[PDB]
């Protein structure tokens, strides 16, 4: 092994000598108590290590030792229900072994070593097996945890062991030429796990709120964005979707953010079931937690490692979220890894191979087929914290060249606490094209053109708002004054969701549906009265708009009745009073 | 519009100054890297 | 251990930095004495240790020191701190020396000052509401135990009243949560940064007034003091606070009196060792450094103490975007932000609550924990709030006589809960008052435009008279 | 093979190698490691102490006892030919569709010469793209820079496909009836996601246009200096075709934002100050070498056309990177976003879009004698249109006058039919005709802009192109 | 030194109306008063040394006009002072350090100022210290700052600049003094934004 | 060099009416004319070339497209002399530069032209000097002040940028030339915001 001394101590920075045939990118244990960092520049015979770890109290001289491999995260059964650190440390052993406090040095396993698993062989010696073929299943909590050929291993089967008991570090399969395949491998966190080919996103990614679901759909393979200022609801909204998505997986992020919400998430999910398999919601759930107060150079480490997780349970055939909650605070710390480097900057102090690793982080998803044969695919949201909520800034603007879908939040409607606060002027998405065959096949077969209706809407209110802020609202014809209306309409009580209320947290897609047919039915009649002289104040004094109000809060049960009562009620309305 | 052209002009002359800072700076930190390296060799 | 090593040869000395060589064996973030040829020991610390020269950052000002008489000699090789319970009635400067007069601590534990990062799967959920007696606080932006909540305040603006009487009137409310116990009252951590003589006089005869001194630890650094004693001062403040929280049961409430003075110095620090800078010229570590003092407060499984911050901020020219302001809401739950415009109308005090937030409101709030229209009650203050801040800015184009009735309706709406909600001076309002002010207020409005309650609670509440209340 | 082992420095992007005084400026170099492992490299700097090579992809697994470093070729240099066509490229010109490796007639360096200008001549027939609100009122000439102004959302990929599997041209307006031009389509994708790189080829490859078209696909994970030699790959092979087959060659570059992000990445790592807003001090005389690479030259038969295509960041039309590119192009092609938001596709916003070079491609001989006149009354009357649809909003409709609606019913019917083209391919013909039916909404005599002879021959058809008889 | 900090509780009578009626200052208070040019701090400045009721007033010309200085000189002796009725001059203390004298001085007029005002505090008086404009030593330290090649804060400032006006500023206040009188420093500061 | 710098005492007579009457030129002046797309710019160019009592005209196209150069290069060589018939190249010089030529050239061109300009007026003659676009060659010397890493005063354009203008503007005037003769050299420049 490659051993050096200490030279300089600066921060996360240690600066080792004597360390001539390490390798950049390797894992390297810093001082007698083995701190774990990376060298990241060579010069000459000195190597420069960015720990990861707390570096107060280390001295010049103490050793440096080169492990000669990259950060690597074990994959196997046994984290579906963990929280991690940022380099794949359990912190339920972390508090076992230390208490209250993280205190750097400790070395534990990222997969239990004495918890025991139902193993179930898929294959028998004879057989020929390349990467990513499924040597047999695994339980883990209703899931069919699928043990997988390490992606660049080939051979031929030579013995299995036969169903029981077994831990990770059994070798369940022993190839020819003797070599053994465990329940688990290791796999280099800043290499892309290889699949077969990518799909096209042909399905749509439930989130569970109708703006996003409705105006900025994301597909299941695709990306999103959610920038905003502090405040906006960017954690809400990530936890929300983790709450209440139609994936399989889901990998949540937590870099560089508040510890009390990784607490929040440890608390309530195990309570909360999920939708589709119907146990705790904890159990399909990994969490990768590097709070704000842990040391920088983990929050690479926390990214790539989260979604090298993602990458592994798509490589099963799963259907795996992946939530960021910060990526501007990767940034962050690569500029502070940037600053002890000595380099010159790009844009605002970041290094100028920051848009590069965004790029390689964002490509990472996509819905494939795997190795295996079988479909999975990664979605990726990132959320963004724009410093002031500047927009313009160099790590959102590498963002909008990268994502298909942007949700982009505006302090100003959570001023006013409206929920999700989606800036609609200012969001997109690239999946509405893609997606609506899905939508005709599983929704209505008129639903994009509802949708589209819905759009044109906001944007002629948004036109009129221009005049209205000139002249006031009154100074408009009943026409334009209707279209001012039905849009508040919309965006009360179509795009509002309380993330807290019982009901409305969630809303499937036939409900949102529901309720864009409702309003939209009540726009062309009320265009209708309109043009045989009713009076627009008279319009807006119908129960049916209460009606229209509260439909958001009907649960999903009982949605169609509602539904079916609510459209006779518009008929009614708007026969009786002409 | 006046106001909002003297607001604009106030904005775009504050945004400017903090690029010639940034440039100034970007100039001092390149130099010590060449000074740093040279003399240490 | 005890023995005594010092390194002569210093070979620079400028502004707040020193540079030692031959000095390989100090250890990283060591605290080392500085001695001058009048006798005279100064502090400083170890930021940069290389085999050629260590660099040493100086608490105090470097006036008469010289290359040819100075000494630097370690004094431990982790900044620590020496606690007990006997600090709860003492004063203490900037780097823990007592300035009251009172012999030196004999200390039970000396910790190290930076602390050690709490483990998420050892935090608990924040959930006891604290009454603060400040109807904008408790209805819309509720404080929690084990909250980190600053307030976002200007130049001339009472923010200090309003920390003061926050320590003065804060309360739990067994009654409410159901437990139903007789609670001691809070220890308070006062950690004073680059403050001026009017408001330390201030604070101190505000806690002799109240009584608070005796269960109050002081750390004081003046604005005359020197600046690089600020790095220390809140993170000794929180380690004293995280001692009598999560060792002896202690429910602590912590004010750092002035985090711009704390950025002000950081920045100052850094650029004399030319960090890469973030905006305004601040070091691009400056959100990590906040976080390592903000993420200090919360509650743990299994303690029965708790750490709730309450940071002081002035933006400098109101200017929410600032990098200190926005790293501090980035790192907080929320914030309590002043209004200078409800400042100059003589409203006290003058918190907007649209620019304000508390993001663990819904975890204390509630049925069970203060009344069950809590939530909606101020979901629908916030609402209505904005709509008359909209008319009035309608009513600044078109005149308020070419509104509605309803535009009429709001704008008044707007007006009283400015003059009567936020205005409420001095007085310590329970919740229940609180809520009742909040209903009359919304017994101004249309009862069909209450949308975002439940029809339960506006059966229940709805009607009430401000003139009612009070005559 | 020269190996040149004595790597001392490795650093993001940056490694220096020793005694590597015989490794020219600017050269292509192989690096290998330990493993086995071959990288790409390219020479920043040289001198008598030390060579600078940046990595092209990134530098894990490198070390200085292992890494090896041999030069591949002096010159930038790419291998053209005609059997180019039908191919896809990585963006340094090796293939990604699985076919063999072209045989090269011969090796070009992708640096191109500039053109002389007493070389040029002036640009005088046009491409028909098959857009209506291009080909009628913003006509693309055969050796014009024209590029899209796009914006976040808008659907510029959509539109640069069907530019692409649509545009060609007509020597039948002209009367050569010579079908023997050849017609070629080299299309450069600079930092796109997988996404769009699927629906590339899928568009291509679907409806038949990769055979007359080349294909350079540089994606957003691949290494950067790629970005910035695929637009100089793409040119070179659009020149050569062109200047040396006659080939009449229409040349896409998306996006040309991902171009100048990259060039300014690059530049940061070479440790340059960068220049205005952030920008390189020298990224005007980039975007123009590449621009002015396009054009008609006396004596040839071929041409060159651009399109570029760039996502303005902000929607701002003062950011340095649509600024320059105005400056150094031939007017632009604004998509609208309230367009694009109304479900009208193509988004092409008339009243911002201009094409400087239009009036010398359009008229008698070349497109018919009705074409400029045309384009100044619809662009008149759909700015009338647009205005008066502004005030009726707060005058209603009955107080305008007669004439006014007659503009209002225009405005609406012009976005409907000839903005809103879908995905057909329309003729210039069929794009005229349309004009003329809208046109005749308004009354005889309304149309100013127009001569009475072609008032008196085209004036009085109505809307049955596209509702009723499409 | 002082023995111990008073609370402020009487006021410092400027003369002016609004300053004494609106927003007035206390004895040992601190007042800032930035404008742009032209717009009268100098004439406040001077008519606080005519008019005001301190014992002692120390006017402190950090960079600014010579003519202004010269204006005091020869219309000082021939005004009353308010107080005890004696000329105007025999109450002020003037440093000057003109624009156009060496801009290193500044910075140690403005101690220079600030000192005796704390000397003449330690006799038991009430002593006004009028700063003509603070801007200037901020440029001094500007200067000097770059000649030293720091690296600057804002606007080409060394990062230091609060902590030496807060410096500044914090020697003012009601004290009693290590001799057990009772004694004040009120300062004003204009500011040239 | 000269012998003597005369008076703007005569006209330069460009042959249309709104410049010769309401803002006419003196022979040897300087004038500025912006360039709008469609506002015929070149026709009016074409014009002072054609019509002007300049004896010779210089032409400098800085950093012009390569389509808008190639316009000037095919045209200018069919445009006939009023004063002898023959074509109007025949005593006219050319400076064309387009955007992708090096940036040395694009900021040398002014300079090269004005001083074939004022060659052509040490022989006696007038010289019209027409500058095409200022401000492209405005952002070639921009583009070398960065290579350079120099400051960037406003918008990026070094601090000399108006240095440089008033140098390449005062080269015209009417002189008495070394060889005793009148000439002069008059300067029409584009500007294009
Ligand atoms: N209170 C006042 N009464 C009468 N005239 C005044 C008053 N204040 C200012 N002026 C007039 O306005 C002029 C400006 O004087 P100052 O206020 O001293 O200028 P300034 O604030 O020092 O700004 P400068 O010129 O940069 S030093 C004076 O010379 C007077 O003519
Ligand atoms: N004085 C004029 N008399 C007649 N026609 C003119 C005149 N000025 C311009 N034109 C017309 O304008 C066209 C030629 O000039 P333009 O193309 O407008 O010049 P230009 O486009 O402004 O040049 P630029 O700005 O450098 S691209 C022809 O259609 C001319 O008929
Ligand atoms: N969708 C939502 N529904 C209800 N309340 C919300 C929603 N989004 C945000 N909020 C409220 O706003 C606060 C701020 O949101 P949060 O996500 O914590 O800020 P950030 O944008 O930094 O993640 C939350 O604590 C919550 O009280
Ligand atoms: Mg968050
Ligand atoms: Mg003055």
């Amino acid at each position: 092994m490659i051993q050096g001394v200490i030279q300089k101590i600066a921060g996360p920075a240690v600066i080792a000598k004597g360390m001539l045939g390490a390798r950049m990118y390797d894992i390297c244990k810093v001082g007698e108590e083995g701190l774990v960092g990376e060298i990241i520049r060579l010069d000459g015979d000195t190597a420069f290590v960015q720990v990861y770890e707390d570096t107060s109290g280390l001295k010049v001289g103490e050793p440096v030792v080169s492990t000669g491999l990259p950060l690597a995260v074990e994959l196997g059964p046994g984290m579906l229900n963990g929280i991690y650190d940022g380099i794949q440390r359990p912190l339920e052993r972390i508090r076992e072994k230390t208490g209250i406090y993280i205190t750097r040095g400790v070395v534990v396993h990222a997969l239990d070593r004495e918890k025991k698993w139902a193993w179930t062989p898929m294959v028998k010696p004879g057989d020929e097996v390349r990467g990513g073929m499924v040597l047999g299943t695994v339980p883990e909590f209703g899931f069919t945890h699928k043990i997988l050929v390490p992606p660049d291993v080939r051979g031929r089967v030579k013995e299995v062991k036969p169903a029981g008991e077994y831990t990770v570090e059994e070798p369940v399969v022993v190839l020819e030429d003797g070599t053994e395949l465990k329940m688990y491998h290791t796999w280099p966190v800043r290499r892309a796990r290889p699949v077969q080919r990518k799909l096209d996103p042909n399905t749509p990614f439930l989130t569970g709120m109708r703006i996003l679901d409705v105006l900025f759909p994301v597909a299941m393979g695709g990306t999103a964005a959610i920038p905003g200022p502090f405040g906006a609801g960017k954690s809400v909204t990530q936890q929300s979707l983790a709450k209440w998505s139609n994936a399989d997986v889901v990998v949540y992020v937590g870099c560089g953010e508040r510890g009390n919400e990784m607490t929040d998430v440890l608390v309530e999910f195990p309570e909360l079931t999920d939708p589709k398999t119907g146990g705790p919601l904890m159990h399909r759930t990994v969490l990768i937690a590097n709070t704000s107060n842990m040391p920088v150079a983990a929050r690479e480490a926390s990214i790539y490692v989260g979604v090298t997780i993602a990458e592994y349970f798509r490589d099963q055939g799963f259907s795996v979220a992946l939530m960021a909650d910060s990526t501007s605070r990767w940034a962050e710390a690569l500029r502070e890894i940037s600053s002890r480097l000595e380099e010159m900057p790009a844009e605002e102090g970041y290094p100028p191979y920051l848009a590069a690793r965004l790029a390689a982080f964002y490509e990472r998803a996509g819905k494939v087929i795997t190795l295996g044969g079988e479909e999975g695919a990664v979605t990726i949201v990132g959320a963004v914290s724009p410093p002031g909520g500047d927009m313009s800034e160099p790590v959102t603007q590498s963002t909008l060249r990268i994502v298909g879908a942007f949700w982009r939040l505006d302090a100003s409607l959570a001023f006013r606490r409206h929920f999700p606060a989606i800036n609609w002027n200012g969001s997109y998405s690239l999946f509405t094209s893609a997606l609506d065959p899905w939508y005709r096949e599983n929704v209505a077969e008129d639903y994009p053109e509802l949708r589209d209706a819905i759009s044109e809407l906001l944007q002629r209110e948004a036109g009129l708002q221009e005049i209205v802020q000139l002249v006031g609202p009154d100074a408009l014809q009943d026409a334009e004054r209707l279209v001012i209306e039905v849009g508040r309409i919309i965006r009360e009580d179509f795009l509002q969701q309380n993330a807290y209320h019982e009901v409305d947290a969630y809303c499937s897609m036939k409900k949102a549906y529901g309720i864009m047919k409702m309003i939209l039915a009540f726009y062309k009649e009320a265009e209708a009265a309109i043009k045989r002289g009713v009076s627009i104040d008279e319009i807006l004094q119908l129960p049916v708009l209460e009606r229209i109000g509260r439909a958001r809060y009907v649960s999903e049960e009982e949605f169609p009745a509602y539904f079916e009562e609510a459209m006779k009620e518009i008929q009614g309305a708007f026969k009786a009073l002409a | 519009i006046p106001g909002i052209r003297a607001q604009i002009r106030f904005i775009q002359q504050v945004l400017e100054q903090r690029e010639r800072e940034d440039t100034f700076r970007l100039k001092r930190i390149k130099g010590k890297i060449e000074a740093r390296e040279a003399e240490e060799e | 251990d005890l023995l005594k090593k010092e390194y002569t040869g210093i070979t620079y000395i400028s502004g707040p930095l020193l540079f030692v060589e031959n000095a390989k064996d100090l250890a990283y973030g060591a605290i080392v004495d500085i001695k001058d040829g009048t006798g005279r020991v100064r502090g400083g610390q170890v930021i940069e240790v290389s085999e050629e020269y260590a660099v040493i950052q100086v608490f105090e000002e470097t006036t008469g020191l010289d290359l040819a008489t100075t000494s630097v000699s370690l004094v431990e090789d982790v900044a620590r701190l020496g606690v007990s319970k006997e600090m709860l009635g003492r004063r203490f400067n900037g780097i823990g020396k007592p300035i009251d007069g009172l012999p030196p601590i004999t200390p039970e534990k000396r910790l190290p000052i930076t602390g050690l990062p709490l483990n998420p799967v050892a935090r608990r959920k924040p959930e006891q509401f604290i009454q603060t007696g400040i109807s904008t606080i408790d209805v819309m932006n509720t404080l929690v135990r084990g909250q980190k909540l600053p307030i976002f305040s200007g130049s001339g603006l009472p923010a200090n009243e309003i920390a003061a009487q926050i320590a003065r009137q804060a309360t739990v409310r067994p009654d409410l949560s159901g437990e139903g116990e007789k609670e001691e009252p809070f220890a308070v951590v006062f950690a004073a940064m680059g403050i001026t003589q009017r408001e330390l006089s201030y604070f101190i005869q505000e806690f002799e007034r109240t009584g608070a001194l005796s269960r109050s630890v002081l750390f004081l650094n003046k604005a005359d003091d020197p600046t690089i004693e600020r790095i220390l001062t809140p993170r000794m403040a929180l380690t004293v606070a995280e001692y009598l929280a999560f060792e002896h049961d202690y429910h602590v409430l912590v004010i750092l009196t002035d985090m711009t003075n704390y950025c002000e110095a950081l920045r100052e620090i850094g650029a004399a060792r030319e960090e890469i800078p973030g905006r305004r010229g601040y070091p691009g570590y400056m959100y990590t450094d906040l976080a390592t003092i903000y993420e200090r407060a919360g509650v743990v499984e299994g303690k029965k103490g708790s750490v709730t911050q309450i940071p002081i901020l002035s933006m400098p020219d109101d200017d929410r975007t600032h990098p200190i302001p926005d790293l501090t809401g980035y790192i907080t739950e929320g914030q309590i932000q002043l209004s200078r415009e409800l400042h100059r109308k003589g409203i006290y005090p003058p918190i907007d609550p649209l620019p304000s937030l508390s993001r663990l409101m819904n975890n204390g709030v509630g049925k069970g924990k203060t009344r069950e229209d809590h939530k909606q009650v101020s979901d629908q203050l916030y609402s209505a709030y904005a709509n008359g801040v909209d008319i009035r800015k309608l009513v600044a184009i078109i005149g308020e006589d070419a509104l509605t009735e309803n535009d009429r309706r709001y704008l008044q709406f707007a007006d009283a809960f400015e003059r009567f909600f936020i205005n409420q001076g001095q007085q310590n309002r329970s919740i229940e008052e609180s809520l009742q002010i909040a209903w009359a207020l919304l017994s101004m409005l249309p009862q069909g435009e209450l949308k975002r309650i439940s029809k339960d609670h506006i059966g229940k509440y709805y009607g009430q008279k401000l003139e009612e209340i009070w005559g």
